[PDB]
RNA sequence: AAGGAGGUAAAAAUGGUAAAAAA
RNA sequence: GCAAACCGGAUUAGAUACCCGGGUAGUCCACGCCCUAAACGAUGCGCGCUAGGUCUCUGGGUCUCCUGGGGGCCGAAGCUAACG
RNA sequence: AAACUCCUGAACCCGGGACGAAACCCCCGAGGAGGGGACUGACGGUACCGGGGUAAUAGCGCCGGCCAACUCCGUGCCAGCAGCCGCGGUAAUACGGAGGGCGCGAGCGUUACCCGGAUUCACUGGGCGUAAAGGGCGUGUAGGCGGCCUGGGGCGUCCCAUGUGAAA
């Protein structure tokens, strides 16, 4: 009931005495509309098997959002090595003016309006990757509250 | 110059119909209801996978092409928008639908778009006044747009005053059959006045 | 470069090499012309593809192709240097016209006639 | 040797959160006695105080550790996110009126030293003045 | 507004005419960081009550003469040597530096 | 010794095969 | 004693080379001149901070060990694109 | 879509038709402040207003990925294309042509030229184990930059009040 959408499939091979064997990898972004969202990444011989099956790994590997007003809190800065994902929460009338990885990402969550940009190695996995943490590391006042009360 | 031709050839090009040639365009086809899918050579091949931002494209085309003109205007009405403040995409529709034609349009005073244009060129409609001609007119919170003082001596005038009764005026603009008037009033969004477009989709898009 | 190093030295500024000089922002230079030759792109391909050593009106030969597909200059034409390289040619920049003070495109060219000459294909009959 | 040991205390702190250590040893001065008042009182670390090693007193800092989270390991979410070094002893940052942060799109945290004293962020905006902007922490 | 600065007096080398070491601090419209400069006027000293080193202040005058403007007033501090020491020593290092 | 590893040992009579190109 | 160049021998299609027999410059010492290098940890220096396990050069402490300086190895957290 | 059916009325005739100009000047009061009196249109019988009324120029680039838009002939590493990857070596969605579609619309494309993208001189915003890159090591001049207490100075630094930053 979430929605499948997938963002990039791997033709992957190795070579032998035997040709060259391909494989497939399948990149698929599954998010609640508004609430949730998960990533995972297929990996079969056949497409469509490791397609399925990654709208699996997407399902079991999930994480939700302070969505809230339709954007994030805070605002962060996350890299996964030479990939940096650069988010920061948007007012209205902005939209998810981001990427073809963050547009996917945030519009399965249900980011409506975010300010985002991307340095550093463009390369889709860890960029994938690094948004499912931006979205992973979301603190609130409420959040705020927990750690900043004092134990 | 607003295509001119096939045009309810866009009302399958988009996909789904819209009010556009009027009567016929809305009777049992817009060219749909027959046969509603895009047409040209490959006009049902299989469907391919439309890239996101072609999803985009094709949102701004749909909405430019139901408001009925050309991107270069609604390019620079659309840099308005983005300057005139407001949740930009909304009071965007707002201040695209204030322009006189489709103001006429609503109004229930022209039946199409294009009939519109032509009826307003020809200040057969005033606008709280003097015959204002130019289809591009934003109007105000206020002004009353009435057509010429030969238009009720007009024909399909009359056509318009009989045939619409019993349909309610987009809550703004406050018509007259008793003297063919039309006051205008607050500004409208996408739900005061709704239709089948993603707003964000076109924006987003638009400005990159 | 440690702030400091940055106070003193500082970080240098582009500088771009030019890709055509034709130069003096010329996209129409004078072509005047000489030769004809025959070429063969780095490797998967043939054919001839002119000379236009032009002269401009500031100096130089290149040389530059046409808008390919059966010629009309002999020994003149001032084709007006356009330019764009390609793979092949090595140079090909600074191209022939088709419309200048000669060569005017291709009878029978039913499509680029913003280029390729062809005022209009008036069927007429 | 140390170039700053003001720094050397926000870095240390560090070292603590990343370990995760009950509280951590640092140079006792007058000046950083002001930032980490600061620290403790706007919702941040556990305490400061005048302590003494081996004839040097010194200052014993607590950390903050939140609940323990789970999963794979807690890893207790870090009350202390991420400090800067803002005016670095190269960049000697000022800061004032309209020169004031925000950290964190609304939340956060900066503090900057100022003739008017060693205010927080909002502190500094709500007596309306401005000094040298010296670190900043989520 | 007569712009007065606040400099250390170099070398009473002329009669009535002694060269006065300024030296003004300044950010970086680009960078940030503070840099520093110095810069030598003419000092106008009619009876040499200026000597080696010795802070004056130093006054944007009338043309005294060919680049010879920025007479005097209050003279400050004496004793000072030092300061015109090191810069002293940096000269030197200036002929410390050829191609010939 | 079971292993990974840091220093000092042994170990080849011979040769030129081009290449536009398929999945 | 050795050892480029050089010669002769063996080798091979050829051997201006690898292997054998000889041999000079040099390799040595005084003074001077050159001032290059894979002059390599392929890692500028000085400082403070962050688990321990273990072999050992060393200085102190009556000493199963505590302790300050070293050269090795393994690995906390971390850090690298990966090896590391 | 067409032809047709009706409706309007680009153009274009007949008519009328400008604002753009009240001072200096003349007189009343003195030539003073104030009142009346009078000359002043290039633009152009154009803008404009009234009546009348004719269906009346549509083109350029794209359609292999980037990137929305595919089938058919000819051509067979020849002819060609090309911004980069490459496309043609006799079944080409790339070449020409043709149907159809994408785009744009009195516009369409080309080259040129600058800024962007380019966080690819990185100040926000970077790096130097093996990728470009640590000086062959020392030495130490200048410069850069500095531990901890106290108070004075208030230079940088922050703030307070104005002059100014003309118009555009």
């Amino acid at each position: 009931d979430f929605e499948e959408k997938m963002i990039l499939i791997r033709r992957t091979a190795r070579m032998q005495a035997g040709g060259r064997r391909f494989r497939f990898g399948a990149l698929v972004v599954v998010g609640d509309r508004q609430g949730r969202v998960g990533l995972g990444f297929g990996k079969a011989p056949e497409v469509p098997l490791a397609v399925q099956k990654a709208g699996y790994y997407a399902r079991r590997n999930m994480v939700e959002v302070p969505l809230q007003n339709g954007t994030i809190p805070h605002e962060i800065e996350v890299e996964f090595g030479a990939s940096k994902i650069v988010l920061k929460p948007a007012a209205p009338g902005t939209g998810v003016i981001a990427g073809a990885v963050p547009r996917a990402i945030l519009e399965l969550a249900g980011v409506t309006d975010i300010l985002t940009k991307e340095l550093g190695s463009r390369n889709p996995i860890n960029i994938a990757y690094a948004t499912m943490e931006a979205l992973r590391q979301l603190r609130t006042k409420a959040d705020v509250e927990r750690l900043r009360k004092g134990e | 110059g607003r295509y001119i031709g096939p045009v309810c050839r866009l009302c399958r090009r988009e996909g789904v119909k819209l009010y556009l040639k009027g009567e016929r365009c809305y009777s049992p086809k817009c060219a749909m209801e027959r046969r509603p899918y895009p047409p040209g050579q490959h006009g049902q091949k299989r469907a391919r996978r439309p890239s996101d931002y072609a999803v985009r494209l094709r949102e701004k085309q749909k909405l430019r092409r139901i408001y009925g003109i050309s991107e270069r205007q609604f390019r620079n009405l659309f840099e308005e928008a983005s300057k005139k403040k407001g949740v930009t995409g909304s009071v965007f529709l707002g201040l695209l639908e204030s322009r006189l034609d489709n103001v006429v349009y609503r109004l229930g005073f022209a039946v199409s778009r294009r009939q519109a244009r032509q009826l307003v060129r020809h200040g057969h409609i005033t606008v709280n006044g003097r015959r204002v001609d130019l289809p591009s007119y934003r109007v105000r919170p206020g002004d009353e747009i009435a057509v010429a003082e030969k238009s009720r001596n007009l024909e399909l005038i009359r056509q318009n005053l009989e045939a619409m009764k019993g349909r309610k005026v987009g809550p703004w603009l406050s018509l007259d059959v008793e003297g063919m008037k039309g006051k205008f009033l607050r500004l409208p969004d996408r739900e005061d006045l709704a239709l089948p477009v993603n707003e964000q989709l076109v924006i987003e898009f638009y400005s990159r | 470069p440690t702030i400091n190093q940055l106070v003193r030295k500082g970080r240098e500024k582009v500088r771009k090499k030019s890709k055509v000089p034709a130069l003096k922002g010329a996209p129409f230079r004078r072509g005047v012309c000489t030769v004809v030759r025959t070429v063969t792109p780095k490797k998967p391909n043939s054919a001839l593809r002119k000379v236009a050593k032009v002269r401009l009106t500031s100096g130089y030969e290149v040389t530059a192709y046409i808008p390919g597909e059966g010629h009309n200059l002999q020994e003149h034409s001032v084709v007006l240097i356009r330019g764009g390289r390609v793979k092949d040619l090595p140079g090909v920049r600074y191209h022939i016209v088709r419309g200048v003070y000669d060569a005017a495109g291709v009878k029978d060219r039913k499509k680029s006639r913003s280029k390729y000459g062809t005022k209009k294909p008036k069927e007429a009959a | 040797m140390l170039t700053d040991p003001i720094a050397d205390m926000l870095t240390r702190i560090r070292n603590a959160t990343r370990v995760y250590k009950e509280s951590t040893d640092v140079p006792a001065s007058r000046f950083k006695e002001e930032i980490l008042r600061i620290l403790a009182r706007e919702g941040f670390i556990k305490g400061y105080e005048r302590v003494d090693v081996d004839g040097k007193p010194y200052l014993r800092v607590y950390l903050k550790y939140g609940p323990r989270r789970q999963g794979p390991d807690p890893r207790p979410e870090q009350v202390i996110h991420h400090i800067r070094r803002i005016s670095k002893p190269g960049r000697r940052v000022y800061v004032g009126v309209k020169e004031i942060p925000r950290v964190r799109r609304g939340l956060g945290i900066a503090i900057l030293s100022t003739s008017k004293g060693v205010l927080t962020d909002r502190e500094a905006r709500k007596l309306g003045v401005g000094g040298e902007l010296i670190c900043e922490v989520w | 507004p007569k712009k007065v600065l606040t400099g250390v007096v170099v070398s009473d080398k002329m009669q009535k005419t002694v060269t006065v070491l300024v030296e003004r601090q300044f950010p970086h419209p680009l960078y940030g960081k503070v840099i520093k400069r110095s810069k030598k006027y003419l000092a106008h000293d009619p009876e040499e009550k200026y000597k080696l080193g010795d802070v004056v202040e130093i006054i944007e005058s009338r043309p005294i003469s060919k680049r010879k403007r920025f007479r005097v007033l209050r003279l400050v501090e004496s004793g000072r040597m030092d300061l015109v020491e090191k810069y002293l020593i940096r000269r030197q290092n200036y002929q410390s530096l050829s191609k010939r």
